[PDB]
């Protein structure tokens, strides 16, 4: 069952690559990490969106 | 999608507006660069783009409940300001057309009505003596009075025998201030030539003059300004030499 997955960051959408040499997968590097984002949870979470070239309150 | 709600970005420059009336596209023909069977000088030309094809903001008159109307000559708003004035006095040809945007704004609790005017040509003529028995003529300041502009001796009479009764013949646009807040209007080059001096000649002439007065009850708000803008567009140059003035 290859080696212990106890890492904190386990089960989750990013992708890690790491380096590790004990068991537990917690003791491993911080690793390279995969850049994904996504500004519109914080900087736009309004219900209907409209357009940029659009009047917003009309 | 809306009509009165418009947005103008050229070069580095932008102007909003919310209360207008649609856009004039002069004489129903958008402006362009010059083809190589109108021109006829040989000289390959500068198009600088942005740095010349922007807003300035060269003027802004008070409407005061008693004015008469101001007016400015083309292209010699700009020969002092910019770098596109510069481009103006150290080449000899010079061709563009602009996109004018006056713009006047008040309360809901004011009244009046501005007839913003686009008038090619508009060739001044003098008060003969008063009595008609003078051949004077109109000074440098008043036929080229540039930056700040000129008020006009006579409104009715457009300074040149011309009724204002008929302006609305030339590319025109009201600002009621009861609909609209600003005035757009889009030339292209107005000429019998494909390029000209732009310090000698005058392609136009803008007549910002009111019709209806300005009126108002003892608010909190008697100061009134007019604000003139324009943008060059699709602008040319040829003929380098050193630079020259008025």
């Amino acid at each position: 069952s290859h080696e212990n997955s106890n890492s904190a960051t386990e089960g989750s959408t990013i992708n890690y690559t790491t380096i590790n040499y004990y068991k537990d997968s917690y003791a491993a590097t911080a690793g390279k990490q995969s850049l994904k984002q996504d500004p519109d949870k914080f900087a736009n979470p309004v219900k209907d969106i409209f357009t940029e070239m659009a009047a917003p309150l009309k | 999608y809306s009509d009165r709600v418009a947005q103008l970005t050229i070069g580095n420059s932008t102007i909003t507006t919310q209360e207008a009336a649609n856009i004039i596209v002069g004489y129903g023909e958008w402006p362009s660069y010059c083809s190589d069977s109108d021109a006829t000088a040989v000289d390959k030309p500068t198009r600088p783009d942005v740095s010349v094809n922007r807003f300035y903001t060269l003027d802004t008159k008070l409407w005061e409940k008693s004015s008469k109307g101001w007016y400015w000559k083309f292209p010699d708003v700009l020969t002092e300001t910019g770098v596109f004035g510069q481009n103006a006095q150290f080449h000899y040809l010079y061709r563009s057309g602009f996109c004018i945007h006056v713009q006047c704004n008040a309360s809901k609790f004011h009244q009046g009505a501005l007839l913003v005017a686009v008038l090619p040509e508009y060739v001044i003529g003098t008060v003969a003596g008063g009595t008609g028995t003078e051949d004077s003529h109109p000074p440098y300041k008043q036929t080229q009075p540039g930056a700040d502009g000129f008020e006009l001796q006579h409104p009715y009479v457009l300074d040149a025998g011309i009724p204002i009764s008929q302006l609305t013949v030339c590319p025109h646009q009201w600002i009621n201030l009861r609909t609209n807040n600003c005035a757009t209007i889009i030339v292209p080059y107005i000429n019998a030539l494909p390029f000209d001096s732009a310090l000698n000649h005058c392609n136009f002439g803008l007549l910002v003059v009111p019709i209806s007065p300005l009126d108002y009850d003892q608010g909190a708000t008697p100061v009134i300004p007019i604000t003139i803008t324009l943008a060059p567009m699709c602008s040319e140059f040829a003929g380098l030499r050193q630079a020259v003035t008025q």
